[PDB]
RNA sequence: AUCCGACUGUUUAAUUAAAACAUAGCAUUGUGAAAAGCCACAACUGGUAUUAACACAAUGUGAUUUCUGCCCAGUGCUUUG
RNA sequence: GGGUAAUUGGCGCAGUUGGUUAGCGCGCGGGUCUCAUAAUCCCGAGGUCGUGAGUUCGAUCCUCACAUUACCCA
RNA sequence: AGAGGUGAAAUUCUUAGAUUUUCUGGAGACGAACAACUGCGAAAGCAUUUGUCUAAAAUACUUCCAUUAAUCAAGAACGAAAGUUAAGGGAGUGAAGACGAUCAGAUACCGUCGUAAUCUUAACCAUAAACUAUGCCGACUAGGUGUUGGAUGAAAGUGCUUCCUUCAGUACCUUAUGAGAAAUCAAAGUCUUUGGGUUCU
């Protein structure tokens, strides 16, 4: 029955809003602490409402709370997704799609999968119905995607990687080095799954919220 | 034996006994959850 | 709760329409801590009409009343179409539920389709030669 | 008397083709014989579409579409009138 | 040519040597351990055990071939709180 | 012999909440529209296991049946 | 406080919390969209990523040998699904079987359950509308539009794309003083103007 309390959710300062809603919970009773029920929850937000710009209306973002001061949860980063309708709008008949995945470790000892996706282009002066590519070219392109993901992700750091996700630098870079094999259309990082986390350290976490 | 005797060689008794039966009596299928052919 | 001035409070409404019933389930924005569930089949008694637009409209009205009672003033929409190895299109009640929710008086946040498509395909019921009518 | 030159399907230089299942009635049909339809639908009709518009935040909202890609068997397809019965000369007319 | 038992094997010392018992093959049941399964002792302690699921213990049927249908209302055994 | 539960309309069930003491689905008879079936809305009837209270009731010992578990010196 | 399921309903699950939403771990099958009158293989067949092993074409060649070839009774290798033997595995689907419905009857079509089987390893079986219902090798005979893989020659590029030839594979359209009983056929034509070689019926 409803004798509950409301809390405030706060995003890390990598984004622009930093107040994206509230949540309920039952008041604590004997040996039910009302704070073990809060921590570990996962929240999915669109990133258009986290940054206030409608061009980024795809790319849902997942957030998990780890620390609780008196009435606030602090909700650091967990993963990505791509909003199914956007993915469905990209697949037309007369082309070919390339796709690959990899495992990588950051400097903080996180582990991730990345799942890129790509499609071929026209090079318009061709005047032919289709734009198919041979298998060997697909193999070369996939190898390039895996190498570029590995370098970029294993290079720097977690929060810097997250800042890299927002403007989609990996896609531009992959597209640029794959031009000599075959022209490619819109290239995306389709999904990022967090695989292992080193250890909770609330000093760092609260340094993310200044 | 509990099975012994008779004019036709049968048991005459349910052959599944309980876990608490005494030593001279626990003789058939002990504390059987189930009997018959297994099908999975 | 204790909202600030002119600030909206959000929740998530999971809609399920399945050619036999219509679920309207509202939770907070984490998934846990459900708030209302009126599911359509509590509004008629014919054992059919559970998927009719009428029952969905009645259920949506009940949900809006309870949600205003609690203090929630906005809703995110997730739409489902019962799509495992079963049908992929939503049933006749989804449109009526959405329209009743829109005309209730709440504010509508966002709409998304979350039907569980498989890349996998365990085998489908009613083996070859199909369901013969 | 061989009413169709291709035998009702488009298969050449192959032995076997894997089947799929009818979206309506569940029957197995080879993929090269089933009729395919691709749909781009709206979630709601236009009146409800405009009703959602002024119930919305963001002042510039567009409803999403639905992508389906259904497939049917001959019996379950021409009972619904996606395909009809034509004359001897009109049968040969593709496109 | 028919009946029984598949076969080598065993049995009522002193009235019954068999179609009776055993047997390979088949199936069912319990148990992950020194606070376990099955059994001995008045107690203290032991057997399996110099063991460990391809193991130990408790029962049915009885080589091969071809098969092994329906019934959980009754009586047993068993699972949940 | 002891303990618990239940008995209300043609059937199945709610009322045991004393200054209102009786209710609902299947029923039953008339319009509604039903390519000959169908969600159908108005109504009329239908009664509390049995005898007595510092009381206006379903509050008291007992007595008839039914079910469950348990008990036993003429 | 109902859920499933149907033309409508039963059988079935659920206040001992069903259906529904979120997270965590395990298990076994499957490989959507892309995906085509497209590719490979003697046929049966073959579709997630990476590595190793192993063959096969086509194209280019002023490389080597020099008739080493075509088709083949007997004989040999492979051969879908179902089915049989043994050990695993056992989610979904589900011959048998049990119910609930419909019906004059319903051992059916519809629905709720559900055994074998379906999957892997090691052995059998040798059959399908195993179909292009068209054996294999060679020559000749007509125009066009595509497409898959090489090579040659030429233009727009910001050592790459378009165009022109030619070889190999694969479809379609039009037409036949060519053929058929016709449907139709680029072979099912070059057949009373009847004989290029060869196996099976
Ligand atoms: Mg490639
Ligand atoms: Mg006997
Ligand atoms: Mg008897
Ligand atoms: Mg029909
Ligand atoms: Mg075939
Ligand atoms: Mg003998
Ligand atoms: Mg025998
Ligand atoms: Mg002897
Ligand atoms: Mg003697
Ligand atoms: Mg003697
Ligand atoms: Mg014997
Ligand atoms: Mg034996
Ligand atoms: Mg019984
Ligand atoms: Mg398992
Ligand atoms: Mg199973
Ligand atoms: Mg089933
Ligand atoms: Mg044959
Ligand atoms: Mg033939
Ligand atoms: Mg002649």
């Amino acid at each position: 029955f409803t004798k509950k309390e409301w809390y405030d959710l706060k995003a890390p300062k990598m984004f622009l809003v930093r107040n994206f809603g509230k949540t309920l919970v039952t008041k604590t009773i004997g040996k039910k602490l009302a704070t073990d029920s809060l921590k570990g929850r996962i929240y999915e937000v669109n990133l258009a409402d986290l940054n206030n710009d409608e061009d980024q209306a795809h790319k849902k973002i997942k957030l998990s709370c780890d620390h609780i001061i008196n009435r606030d949860c602090y909700t650091d980063f967990c993963g990505l997704s791509i909003t199914r309708d956007k993915l469905c709008s990209l697949i037309r008949k007369g082309y070919t799609l390339i796709e690959g995945h990899t495992d990588v470790k950051t400097l903080d000892n996180y582990h991730l999968r990345m799942f890129c996706i790509a499609f071929t282009k026209k090079r318009q002066n061709q005047t032919k119905s289709t734009c198919y590519a041979q298998t060997s070219q697909i193999k070369k392109i996939r190898k390039k995607m895996v190498d570029i993901m590995t370098a970029e992700a294993s290079k720097v750091l977690l929060k810097d990687l997250v800042k890299k996700f927002i403007p989609e630098s990996i896609g531009k870079e992959i597209e640029k080095q794959c031009k000599k094999i075959y022209p490619l259309q819109n290239v995306l990082i389709r999904k990022v799954k967090i695989l292992k986390r080193p250890k909770l350290d609330i000093s760092k976490l609260m340094e993310l919220h200044t | 034996h509990p099975h012994g005797g008779g004019n036709h060689q049968h048991i005459g008794h349910p052959s599944t006994v309980s876990r608490s039966a005494p030593a001279g009596q626990k003789v058939g299928l002990i504390a059987a959850r189930r009997t018959g052919l297994l099908r999975g | 709760p204790q909202p600030k001035e002119g600030e909206l409070v959000f929740g998530v409404a999971h809609i399920f329409a399945s050619f036999n019933d219509t679920f309207i389930h509202v939770t907070d924005l984490s998934g846990r801590e459900t708030l209302v569930r009126i599911t359509g089949g509590m509004k008629v008694k014919a054992d059919r009409d559970e998927s009719s637009p009428y029952a969905a409209m009645m259920a949506a009205q009940d949900v809006a009343a309870r949600l205003k009672e609690l203090g929630v003033t906005a809703i995110h929409i997730k739409l489902r179409a019962s799509g495992g190895t079963k049908s992929k299109t939503p049933g006749p009640g989804a449109q009526s539920a959405l329209r009743a929710l829109a005309r209730s008086g709440l504010k509508i946040g966002r709409i998304e389709d979350v039907t569980p498509i498989p890349t996998d395909s365990t085998r489908k019921k009613s083996g070859r030669r199909g369901r013969r009518l | 008397p061989k009413k169709r030159r291709n035998g009702g399907r488009s298969k050449h230089n192959r032995g076997h083709v894997n089947p799929l299942r009818c979206s309506n009635c569940g029957r197995c049909v080879p993929k090269d014989k089933a009729i395919k339809r691709f749909n781009i639908r709206n979630i709601v009709d236009t009146s409800a579409q405009r009703d959602i518009k002024e119930a919305s935040v963001y002042s510039t909202f567009q409803l999403p579409k639905l992508y389906i890609k259904q497939c049917y068997c001959v019996s379950c397809a021409i009972h619904s009138r996606f395909v009809r019965v034509r004359s001897r000369e009109q049968r040969r007319v593709r496109k």
